[PDB]
This record gives C-alpha cells, structure tokens and sequence, in this order.
C-alpha cells in the first residue's frame, strides 16, 4: 500500500549494484540488492542463534546467550558449540549492518536527497565493530568481545568496567556520558520547542520561529536557530557515540591498570606535586 | 565534493533581532549581546538579549550562592592555597551530615550545615527557574512543553537529592557536592542495591538515553540530508506538507516500514527523552525505599 | 503485585503501550489512509486508527489546516506502471525533471510566500534586505556558476536570505538571456573562483521552474526549484563528467 504522496517516488533507478534486477518494493519496504544482502545475512544469522540455542539446550529469550570463543583460541577460530558460532554470527551481524547501511543510501539516491543518515548509522555500525573486532584484535582474542545475550552482555559490561576499578574515572567515558546526557536535554528542548510554537495556547495562532528564538533568548540569551539544532543534536549524538567508541577502544591496550589512577598525572605535576595539603598532600 | 551543510559555506548578517513581543514585558528584556563568527559557522551568530524579571534575579542568584557555598568549602579544604586548589580540584567534596543527624538541621556548618545551606540554594534556583520555563512560554502565548518536559529532569534531581533522602529518614542518603565523590557515590549506590543493571527502570531508562542519541541522530541527519528542499523549517512544513516533508517519511517507509509527520516526530522526540529521567527517577525512588536488593527483586518478580 | 515495584514496572508498561499507540496514531495526520498504486483507498490500513482530526490556526490570516482529511495530489502525475502486479517501479511517461518526477518531484504547497514572525516576506533578495550583508566567508555574488557537464551555467547576481534566521537560502543566477533563477544553496559549492553545481549540466539550467516575482519566493515555487535541482543527480548523471 502507498501513502496518499508517495507513488510520485516510485521512480526506477538510484540502485549501487544489479540495475534493475532488484529495484522494486515488499509492501513498504524498498528492498534492492542489500535488501537481499540484508535478508540473508540476518536470516542466517537467527538460524545460528536459533541453532546455537539449541547446542546450550534453552529457548528462553532472556537465557539464550551465544558465547564467543574462550581467551585461550586467541585470534583463531573454534568449533560450533564452543565459540565458532560467534564469530560467524559476528560475520552475520556486520553484514547485515553494512548491507542496511547501503540499502539506506540506495534509497537516498532514489529520494534525492543527502547521505546524512547512513553516515549516521556509520558511527552506530563502528561502535559494534569496536566492541566485537578492533578491541578484541588489538588485544589478540575474540574471548574480549561481549556475548549475544539479554543479560549475559550486562554480565559482560559489568566484569570489563570492573576490571578496572571503577569505570567511570576512565576520562573519555566522562566525555562521552556528558554527549548522551547533554543530547537528550537537547532533544527534549527541540522536542518541546517546535511543538510550544505548534500548539500555542488554546485559541490562538501557530507561532513562529521567531518566537523560538524569541523564547529561548529571553530565557538563556541565545537561539541557535533551527538549522542549528539539527545539526546540533546529529554533532551530540555522534559526538557521544564516536568517544564511546574511544573510551573502550583505549581501555585493554593503551591504557589497562586501575582508571582512577591515571589522574595521577595531574595531581603529580612538578609545581603542585610537593605543596602540603588539599586532600592530595 | 557535495556540500554536506554541516557548516554554513557563507554567513549573512542584517540588524540585530530584538524577538516578538507579544505580552513580554519590554523593561525586563536586556540589549543584544556580541555577535559571533564563530558559533556563526554553526548556528546563530547574535548573543543575546536576555530576559531577566525578578524570578530570574533570584535563580541566578541563588545559583551562585550555590556554586559559592560549595567553593567556600573547597577552597578552604585547600587550605587557602590556589595550587592545591587547582590540583586538588576533582577530589574536593562537600558532604552531607552523618547518619546521626537525620533529617534535622542539627549537625555543623563543616560536618554537614554547609551541605544543607548548598542544598538549599540549588532548590530555590531550580525551581524558580522551572517557573521561568513556563512564564517566558506564557508571556509569548506558547504551549508550555518546555515548562513539562524539564519537570521529567527537574524529578530526578528531586528524588535523588530530596525525596529519597526524606523517606529514607536521613540527609546522609543524599548526593555530595563534588566531581570526583559524586562518580564513587553513584557506583556505591548500585553496589549497596545489588547491581542497578538488575532494576528495570534502569534498564529502561538506559534504553531511552540510548534511544534518545538514536532519535536525534536520525532526526537530525533527516532534517540536514532533506535540508535542500527547506526542510528545517518545520512549523511551516506541519501547516503546509512540501517535498521535504514527504521525502523524509518515504526514506524511513522504505527503510524500516512506518514513519512520521513531521509535527509528529517531535513528540517521539519529547518523549523518548523525558522517560530517560522519568524512569529515572522512579528506579532510584523505589531503591532501598521498597527494594534494598535488585538482584534479590529480580528472583521473585521474573 | 504484592509489592510496589511490581504494580510500578507493570502500570509502565501498560502506559508506554499506550504511549506507543497514541503516538503513531499522531503521525497518521499525513499520508493516510493507506492507497493502492491506482489511488484508491488501500484494503489493509493496519491495527492503528486515523486520530480525531486536530485544527491550526495559521497566522497572518492564511486560514487554518485540518489534519487528517481529505488527501490529494492536486497535480498530474506523469508516470505509469512497469509491472503488472504491486510493487515495482513507476516508468515517467514523458521528461522526469519537466514532469516533476522522482528526484525531481515537488509538492503543490501553498502560492505564498512564507511570512515572518511580524508578517514580512521571510526570505528576499538580499539588496531588498535593509542592513543584510555578507558577514564572514566567500562572498559568491559576482561568481561565475559552473553545471557538472564542466560548463558555465551563469553568473550570481545575489543571495536570498531568509531574514529572521539570518542565512543564506538561494544563489540567484544569471542566464545567458539575462533571466535568473535561484539555486538552492544546499546544492552549490562556493569555490575560490566558482560557484559549482553538481546536480546540474549547464543545459538543465533553463529549465529549472522560474519565479513570478522577481523579488519574493512562494511556497509552491520553492518546491519546484529544489525538486528540480535535486531530480539532476539521477537526470543529469548521463553529463555529469568525472570530478
Ligand atoms: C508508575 C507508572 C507511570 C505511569 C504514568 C507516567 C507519566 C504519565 C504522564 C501523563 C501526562 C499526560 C498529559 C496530557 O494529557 O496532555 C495532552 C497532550 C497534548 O499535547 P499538545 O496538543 O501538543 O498541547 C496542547 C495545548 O497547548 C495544551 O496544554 P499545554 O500547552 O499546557 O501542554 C500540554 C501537554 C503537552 O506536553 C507533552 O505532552 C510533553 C510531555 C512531557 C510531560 C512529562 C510529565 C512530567 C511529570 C514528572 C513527574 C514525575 C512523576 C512520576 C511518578 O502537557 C501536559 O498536559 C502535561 C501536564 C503536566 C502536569 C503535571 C503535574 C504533576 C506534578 O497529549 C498527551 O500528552 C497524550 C499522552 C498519552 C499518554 C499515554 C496514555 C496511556 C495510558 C495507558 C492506557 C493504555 C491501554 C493499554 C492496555
Ligand atoms: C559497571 C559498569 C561501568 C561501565 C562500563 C562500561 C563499559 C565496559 C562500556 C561502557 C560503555 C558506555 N557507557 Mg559506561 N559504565 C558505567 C557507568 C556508566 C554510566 C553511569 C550513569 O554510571 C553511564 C551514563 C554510562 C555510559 C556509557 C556510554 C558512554 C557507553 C555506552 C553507549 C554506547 O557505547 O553506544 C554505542 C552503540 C552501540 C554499540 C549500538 C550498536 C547498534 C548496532 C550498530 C545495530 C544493531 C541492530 C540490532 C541488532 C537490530 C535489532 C533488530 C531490530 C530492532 C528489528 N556508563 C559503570 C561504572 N561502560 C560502552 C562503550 O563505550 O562501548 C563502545 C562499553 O563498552
Ligand atoms: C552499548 C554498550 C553495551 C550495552 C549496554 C547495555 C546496557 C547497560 C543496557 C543495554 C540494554 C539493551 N541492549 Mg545493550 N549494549 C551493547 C550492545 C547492544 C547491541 C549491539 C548489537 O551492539 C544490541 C542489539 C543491544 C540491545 C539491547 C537491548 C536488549 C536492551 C535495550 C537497548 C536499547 O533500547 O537501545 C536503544 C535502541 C532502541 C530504543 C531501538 C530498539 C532496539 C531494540 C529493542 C533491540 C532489540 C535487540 C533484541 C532483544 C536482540 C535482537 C537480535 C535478533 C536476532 C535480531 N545492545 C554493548 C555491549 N545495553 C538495556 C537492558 O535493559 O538490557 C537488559 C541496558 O540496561
Ligand atoms: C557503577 C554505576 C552503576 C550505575 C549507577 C547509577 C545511579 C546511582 C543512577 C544511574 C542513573 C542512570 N544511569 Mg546508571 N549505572 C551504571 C551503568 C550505566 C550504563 C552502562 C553502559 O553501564 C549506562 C548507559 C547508564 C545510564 C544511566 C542513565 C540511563 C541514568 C541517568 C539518566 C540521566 O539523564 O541522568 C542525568 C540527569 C540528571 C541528573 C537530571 C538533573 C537535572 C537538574 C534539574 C539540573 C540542575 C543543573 C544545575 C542547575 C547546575 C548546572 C549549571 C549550568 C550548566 C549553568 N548507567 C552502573 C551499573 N546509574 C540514574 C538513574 O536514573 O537511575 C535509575 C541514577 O540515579
Ligand atoms: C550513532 C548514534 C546512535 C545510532 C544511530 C543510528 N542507528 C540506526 C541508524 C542511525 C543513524 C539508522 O539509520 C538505522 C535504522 O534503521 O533505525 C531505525 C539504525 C539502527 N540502529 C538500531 C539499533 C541500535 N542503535 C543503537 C545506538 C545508536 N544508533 C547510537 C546511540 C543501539 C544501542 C544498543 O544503543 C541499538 C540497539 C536498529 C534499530 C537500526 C539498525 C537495523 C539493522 O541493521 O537491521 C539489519 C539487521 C537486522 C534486521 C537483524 C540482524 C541480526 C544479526 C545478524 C544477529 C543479531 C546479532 C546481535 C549482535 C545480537 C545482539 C544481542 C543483544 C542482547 C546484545
Ligand atoms: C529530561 C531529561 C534531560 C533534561 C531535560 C531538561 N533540562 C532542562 C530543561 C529540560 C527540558 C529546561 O528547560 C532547562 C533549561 O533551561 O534548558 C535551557 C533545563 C536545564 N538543565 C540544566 C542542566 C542539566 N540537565 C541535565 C540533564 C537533563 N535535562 C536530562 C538528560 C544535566 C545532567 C546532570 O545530565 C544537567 C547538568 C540547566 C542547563 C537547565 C536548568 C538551569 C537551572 O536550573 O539553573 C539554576 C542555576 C543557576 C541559574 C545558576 C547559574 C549561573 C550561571 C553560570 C550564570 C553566571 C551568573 C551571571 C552570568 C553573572 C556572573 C558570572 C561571573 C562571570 C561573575
Ligand atoms: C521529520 O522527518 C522524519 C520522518 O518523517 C517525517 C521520520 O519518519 C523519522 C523516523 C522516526 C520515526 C518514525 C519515529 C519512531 C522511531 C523510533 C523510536 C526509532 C527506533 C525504530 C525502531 C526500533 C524500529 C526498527 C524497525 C526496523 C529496523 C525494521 C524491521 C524490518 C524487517 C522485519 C524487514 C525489513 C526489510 C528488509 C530486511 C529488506 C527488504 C525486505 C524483504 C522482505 C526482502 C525521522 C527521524 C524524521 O526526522
Ligand atoms: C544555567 C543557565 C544559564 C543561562 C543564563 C546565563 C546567565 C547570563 C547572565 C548575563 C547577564 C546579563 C546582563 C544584562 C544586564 C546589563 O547590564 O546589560 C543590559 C544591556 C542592555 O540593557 P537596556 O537598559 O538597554 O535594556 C532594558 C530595556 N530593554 O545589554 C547588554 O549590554 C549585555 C547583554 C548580554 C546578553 C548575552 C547573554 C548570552 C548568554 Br550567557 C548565552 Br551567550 C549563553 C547561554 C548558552 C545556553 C545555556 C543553556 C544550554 C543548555
Ligand atoms: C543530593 C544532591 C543531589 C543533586 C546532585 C548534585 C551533585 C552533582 C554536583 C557535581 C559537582 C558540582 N561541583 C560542586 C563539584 O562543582
Ligand atoms: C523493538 C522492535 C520493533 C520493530 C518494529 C517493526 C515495525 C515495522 C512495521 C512495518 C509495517 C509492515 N506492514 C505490512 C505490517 O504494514
Ligand atoms: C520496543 C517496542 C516496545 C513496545 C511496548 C509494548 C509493551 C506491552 C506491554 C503490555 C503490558 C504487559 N503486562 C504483562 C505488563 O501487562
Ligand atoms: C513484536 C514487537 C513489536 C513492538 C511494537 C509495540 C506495539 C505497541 C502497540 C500498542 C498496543 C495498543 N494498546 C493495547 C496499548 O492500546
Ligand atoms: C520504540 C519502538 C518503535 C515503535 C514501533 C511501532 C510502530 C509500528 C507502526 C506500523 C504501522 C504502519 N502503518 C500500517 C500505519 O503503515
Ligand atoms: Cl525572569
Ligand atoms: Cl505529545
Ligand atoms: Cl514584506
Ligand atoms: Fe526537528
Ligand atoms: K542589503
């Protein structure tokens, strides 16, 4: 079915790969060629999961955990049942992402309009890679990576941030939480704006952007205007995601002792260092 | 290459926007401030003007008596010295009272007083400026989401430092006043409940935070990537649907089956973000209050 | 739920259900009902009900929009089907970008300029904008416009502004006969000595739709000038040359 606007769209063309062989749609979905590659990777995909259910002997979607291979297989591979399942799934799952990423800019080129999206996606698909392949390479053993369970990859959070000490003193992860927090006070602005100028109070007119601006300059003394958020939030949001990224891909490799002890290096500078004390002499 | 529009490639400046008025009280608002090249690049050039009645006089000015109180003790645990001041900074800590003193006004002005005075400070700015959120949206004759929305944050902040600590029957439940302390005290919190990862409001509002940077990125990226059909602006495309509007809701259609409007975006917008604190806030208000053990919860409630 | 977190974390659910529900029937206001590829109205509209409509008041006198109603093209659509069966693409019957089309499509949005906060045009020429002036980057008016077949399209006479918001929103740029039109300025690439279009060969210029006043835009004919420039990124690709 269509919406009321959209047969105008279905124009041929816009595919990266196989012309026309796959340029059509499923009900609302646009499929294409990484329509297909999408399908495959993810299909194959569940049937190990569903398999590698079967091999721990659960069904239960809050106990089936697919586990990667143990730190003593190193970089290698493993059987089925004792790790080899993972690092297909793992070929799966980057699969299926990348693939749902050029399906998104197949049907970019189709809309005609800009790759902002996909390029999104990009740093969701890279913070996975980092978690499940650079880290665990960069440390020599799939073993690092997290396991694909409901709990089970809390488990995992849980145990790696503890590692080293308590998590939060590890300072790209400052960073990074200070992204999440401050986008979504950012989106609940946004959110809140428009809708404030869109359903004003009752009986009068829709506002205007100017009194968006107008709002938030009398009560922080600056708008940065409506092409602004939106490139604000995608910066936050990124912006958040590309330091997480970071915050581990540091931790087990160039940084791996206790994080609280790495501000250390602040406290002990040379003019400070000495001086009786503060809470630190 | 194509022109991303990330950055402006030209800024334009014309005369100062002095905003609407409609019922705003014209004494209270401030001239323009300096424009920016800067910020220019990326959003709105123009600083200012400000509007400050006299509920904004006392926010900010209890907010600096706040931001005072806590660098009053700090400097003085530095004993003085601004070297140790600075290198100290983040492990500097204004606690609250003991255990012993409960909720009482009891305890010191170094043991605990001081925390309270702090304390106090912050409620009056906070709530005087929540009420500013909602007379600034009145003044111009605008629906009062804002003034709503930061109620959802305003709630956790509330539990954390006041609600929780009254029905725990002590002040010593309640967050100090520190960088460094404030980060142990959170991770001592989920230890002493049995691993906050096992409480599910936590759970969900992890799922909000998260989908909150998944929302305005996608939101974000949709708005730039249809941004040469006008798409930013969005009051305009609610009251009168363009091809921005429609490209928008046909990429998402055609990625993942369904979408918006685009009045409609923005409330999954307001509210994908307001349930990260409002679950929030519910997860710690019921933790050692009604449940002393997520864990333990957690075996006999599935 | 002998216990207060229990009824809590149940009573949540229950609400996001309903939140969930209330909020997708919000963005039904547009686009529904469903429609089959012939424009009839589709068999299946799925388990969520069209809201009660909602009415606004536009300002400046411009009436007020009631959604959901009565959705329609208010246009011809030059396209036909290629398959006999759902699905699959819809062929243009005569020139996409001509046509409005695909990439090239635009809305019949309103025949008005949008107005500002105090009922003023909201983007004009900026030599009909008092105290407007270039405050930082290349200026581009004067520049010499360049499609992507690598030949020169025109000249930029001016920047349309948008007032309120203080940007950029079009280039406007002379033709060979002296004629303007305006490009979007998300689609242009200010360069040292150029501005250059990449949608575009020098060819489709002329064809980019035309303004009926020379010093105001309307919402309709925003529409079809970004439609069209952007419908030449799949349409013009046979002259875009490598770069
Ligand atoms: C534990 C479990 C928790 C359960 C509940 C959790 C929280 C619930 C909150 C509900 C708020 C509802 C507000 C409302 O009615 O507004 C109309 C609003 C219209 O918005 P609008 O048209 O843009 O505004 C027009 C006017 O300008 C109209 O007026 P306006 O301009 O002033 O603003 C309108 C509206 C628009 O604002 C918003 O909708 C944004 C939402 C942000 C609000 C966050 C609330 C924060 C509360 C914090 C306190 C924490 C307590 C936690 C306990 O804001 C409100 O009406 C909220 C009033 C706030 C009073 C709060 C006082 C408490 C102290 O529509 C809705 O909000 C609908 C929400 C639907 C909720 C889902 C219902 C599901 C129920 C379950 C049954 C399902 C069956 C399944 C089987
Ligand atoms: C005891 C635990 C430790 C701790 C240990 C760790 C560890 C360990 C890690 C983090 C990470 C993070 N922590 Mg920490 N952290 C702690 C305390 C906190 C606190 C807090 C208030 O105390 C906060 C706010 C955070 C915040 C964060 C974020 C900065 C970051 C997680 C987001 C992220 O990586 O997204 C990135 C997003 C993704 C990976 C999403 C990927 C989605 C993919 C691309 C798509 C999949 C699609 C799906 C399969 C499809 C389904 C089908 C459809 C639905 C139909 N931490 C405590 C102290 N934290 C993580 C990080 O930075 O990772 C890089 C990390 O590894
Ligand atoms: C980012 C840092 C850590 C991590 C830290 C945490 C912490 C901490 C928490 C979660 C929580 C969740 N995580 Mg995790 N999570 C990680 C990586 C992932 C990945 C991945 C492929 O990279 C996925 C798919 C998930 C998925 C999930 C959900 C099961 C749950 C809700 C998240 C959410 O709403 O996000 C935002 C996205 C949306 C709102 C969109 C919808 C996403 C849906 C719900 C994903 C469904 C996944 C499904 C159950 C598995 C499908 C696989 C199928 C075979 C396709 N996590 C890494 C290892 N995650 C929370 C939880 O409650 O766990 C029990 C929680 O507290
Ligand atoms: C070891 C640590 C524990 C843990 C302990 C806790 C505790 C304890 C809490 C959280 C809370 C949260 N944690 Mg946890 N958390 C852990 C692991 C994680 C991980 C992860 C990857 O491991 C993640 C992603 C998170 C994520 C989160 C968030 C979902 C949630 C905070 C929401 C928010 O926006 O707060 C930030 C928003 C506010 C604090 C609102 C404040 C608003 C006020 C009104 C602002 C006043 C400003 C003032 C005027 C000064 C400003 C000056 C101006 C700039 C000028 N946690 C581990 C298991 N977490 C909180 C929660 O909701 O739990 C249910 C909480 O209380
Ligand atoms: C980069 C900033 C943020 C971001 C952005 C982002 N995500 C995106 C996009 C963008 C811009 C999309 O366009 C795309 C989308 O379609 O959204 C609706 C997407 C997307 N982000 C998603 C989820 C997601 N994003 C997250 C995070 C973020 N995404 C950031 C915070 C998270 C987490 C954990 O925080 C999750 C869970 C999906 C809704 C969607 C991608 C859909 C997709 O790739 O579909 C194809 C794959 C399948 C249909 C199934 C694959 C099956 C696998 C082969 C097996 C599963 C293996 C898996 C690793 C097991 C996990 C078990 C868990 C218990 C851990
Ligand atoms: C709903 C969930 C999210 C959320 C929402 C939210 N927050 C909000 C709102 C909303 C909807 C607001 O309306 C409100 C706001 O005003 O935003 C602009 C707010 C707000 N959220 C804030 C912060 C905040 N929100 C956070 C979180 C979140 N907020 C969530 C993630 C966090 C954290 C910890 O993550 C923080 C720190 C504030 C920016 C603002 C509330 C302001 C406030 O209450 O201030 C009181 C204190 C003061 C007024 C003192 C400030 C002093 C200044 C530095 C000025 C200096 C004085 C003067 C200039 C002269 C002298 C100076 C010297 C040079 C001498
Ligand atoms: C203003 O503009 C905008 C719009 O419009 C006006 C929009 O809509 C949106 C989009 C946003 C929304 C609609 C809001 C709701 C969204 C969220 C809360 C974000 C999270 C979304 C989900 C969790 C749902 C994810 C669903 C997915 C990924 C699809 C599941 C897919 C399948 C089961 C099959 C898909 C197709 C495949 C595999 C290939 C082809 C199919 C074959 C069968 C072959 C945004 C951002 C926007 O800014
Ligand atoms: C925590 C949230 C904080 C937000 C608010 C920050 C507080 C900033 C306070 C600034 C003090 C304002 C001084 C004004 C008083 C003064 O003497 O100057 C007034 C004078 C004119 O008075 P007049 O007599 O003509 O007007 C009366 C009749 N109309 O105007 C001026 O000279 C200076 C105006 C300066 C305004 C600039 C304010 C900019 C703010 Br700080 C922006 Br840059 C920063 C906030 C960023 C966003 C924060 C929130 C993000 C989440
Ligand atoms: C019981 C307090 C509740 C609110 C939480 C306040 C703690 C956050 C303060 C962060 C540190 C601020 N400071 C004083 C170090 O600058
Ligand atoms: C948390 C996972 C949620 C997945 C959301 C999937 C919804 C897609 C619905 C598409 C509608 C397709 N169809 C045929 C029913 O119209
Ligand atoms: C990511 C999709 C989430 C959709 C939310 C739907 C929640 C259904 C909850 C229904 C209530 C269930 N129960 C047992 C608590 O009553
Ligand atoms: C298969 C999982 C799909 C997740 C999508 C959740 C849909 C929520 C539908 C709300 C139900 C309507 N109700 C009963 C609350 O009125
Ligand atoms: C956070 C979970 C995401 C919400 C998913 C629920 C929305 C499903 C919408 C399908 C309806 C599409 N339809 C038939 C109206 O076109
Ligand atoms: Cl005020
Ligand atoms: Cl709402
Ligand atoms: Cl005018
Ligand atoms: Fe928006
Ligand atoms: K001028």
């Amino acid at each position: 079915a269509l919406l009321s606007f959209e047969r105008k769209y279905r124009v041929p063309g816009g595919t990266l790969v196989g012309g026309n062989l796959f340029d059509f749609w499923v009900g609302p979905f646009y499929v294409g060629f990484f329509g297909v590659a999408t399908f495959f990777f993810a299909a194959l995909g569940i049937i190990l999961i569903a398999w590698s259910a079967v091999l721990q002997g659960t069904w239960n979607p809050q106990l089936i955990s697919v586990y990667p291979p143990a730190l003593e297989y190193g970089l290698g591979g493993a059987p089925l049942a004792k790790g080899g399942l993972w690092q297909i799934i793992t070929i799966c799952a980057t699969g299926a992402f990348v693939s749902w990423a050029l399906r998104e800019v197949e049907i970019c080129r189709k809309l005609g309009i800009g790759y902002h999206i996909p390029f999104a996606f990009a740093f969701a698909i890279l913070a996975y890679l980092t978690l499940v392949l650079f880290r665990p390479v960069m440390m020599g053993a799939w073993g690092y990576a997290f396991p694909y369970g409901i709990w089970t990859h809390l488990d995992w959070v849980s145990n790696t941030g503890y590692t080293y000490g308590n998590f939060h003193y590890n300072p790209a992860h400052m960073i990074a939480i200070s992204f999440f927090f401050t986008n979504a006070l950012a989106l609940a602005l946004h959110g809140a704006l428009v809708l404030s100028a869109a359903n004003p109070e009752k009986g009068k007119e829709m506002r205007t952007p100017d009194h968006e601006d107008t709002f938030f300059r009398d009560l922080v003394g600056y708008s940065i205007g409506t092409l602004g958020i939106h490139r604000l939030g995608l910066l936050l949001s990124l912006s958040a995601v590309f330091f997480s990224a970071l915050c581990m891909i540091i931790t087990g490799t160039i940084w791996f002792d206790q994080w609280v002890d790495w501000w250390q290096w602040w406290v002990k500078l040379p003019w400070w260092a000495n001086i009786p004390g503060g809470i630190n002499g | 290459a194509e022109y991303q529009n990330i950055f402006s490639q030209v800024q334009v400046r014309g005369p100062a926007d002095l905003g609407m008025t409609e019922d705003v009280n014209l004494a209270n608002r401030s001239g323009v401030g300096p424009f920016s090249t800067l910020l220019g690049w990326f959003g709105n050039a123009q600083l200012g003007p400000i509007y400050l009645g006299s509920l904004g006089v006392l926010s900010l000015f209890s907010g600096l008596m706040w931001f005072f109180t806590i660098g009053i003790w700090f400097w003085y645990q530095a004993g003085w010295n601004p070297a140790v001041f600075l290198r100290d900074l983040f492990f500097f800590s204004l606690e609250p009272p003991a255990p012993e003193y409960g909720l009482s006004f009891a305890a010191p002005l170094k043991e605990g007083g001081l925390w309270l005075i702090a304390s106090f400070f912050m409620f009056v700015a906070v709530w005087s400026w929540w009420g500013r959120t909602y007379l600034r949206a009145q003044a111009l004759g605008m629906g009062k989401h804002t003034a709503w929305a930061f109620l959802s944050a305003i709630w956790l902040w509330m539990v954390l430092g006041f609600i929780r600590p009254i029905l725990m029957g002590s002040w010593s439940e309640a967050v100090p006043y520190g960088i460094f302390s404030h980060l142990d005290w959170t991770n001592n919190f989920s230890l002493v409940h049995g691993n906050l990862f096992y409480n599910p409001f936590h759970g969900l509002s992890i799922a909000f935070l998260y989908g909150s940077a998944l929302l305005f990125a996608m939101h974000g990226a949709t708005i730039l990537a249809v941004s040469r059909f006008g798409g930013e602006r969005e009051l305009e495309q609610i009251a009168d649907r363009g091809t921005a509007a429609e490209r928008a809701a046909l990429f998402w259609r055609w990625t993942m089956g369904f979408n918006a409007t685009m009045e409609g975006i923005h409330r999954w917008a307001i509210w994908m973000a307001v349930l990260v604190t409002l679950t929030g806030g519910i997860g710690i208000l019921l933790s050692g209050t009604v449940v002393d053990n997520w864990y333990v919860w957690g075996q006999n409630h599935g | 739920n002998f216990d207060l977190a229990s009824l809590a974390i149940y009573s949540f659910w229950i609400f996001l259900a309903g939140l969930i529900y209330y909020l997708q029937t919000e963005n039904m206001r547009e686009g529904y009902p469903l429609e089959n590829e012939d424009g009839t109205p589709a068999a299946n509209q799925g388990p969520f009900p069209l809201p009660k409509p909602k009415t606004f008041i536009l300002p400046h006198g411009r009436g007020t929009l009631t959604v959901p109603g009565p959705e329609s093209e208010d246009r011809p659509i030059a396209l036909a089907r290629t398959a006999v069966s759902e699905g699959f693409p819809h062929a243009p019957t005569g020139d996409p970008m001509k046509d409005g089309v695909g990439p090239a499509s635009w809305v019949a949005r309103r025949d008005l300029p949008e107005l500002d906060g105090h009922g003023h045009n909201k983007i004009k020429p900026m030599k009909a904008a008092a105290g407007f002036h270039v405050s930082a980057g290349k200026n581009p008016i004067g520049l010499p416009v360049r499609g992507c077949d690598l030949e020169i399209a025109g000249k930029v006479v001016d920047i349309w502004v948008d007032i309120p918001e203080q940007m950029a929103r079009f280039l406007e740029v002379e033709l060979k006969d002296g004629s303007t039109r305006l490009l979007p300025m998300q689609m242009v690439k200010v360069q040292s000595n150029r501005v250059h279009v990449n949608a575009l060969s020098s060819d489709l210029f002329a064809g980019i739709p035309t303004i009926k006043s020379p010093t105001e835009v309307t919402l309709l004919e925003e529409d079809k000038i970004c439609g069209y420039v952007a419908g030449g990124l799949m349409y013009a690709a046979p002259k875009r040359k490598s770069v």
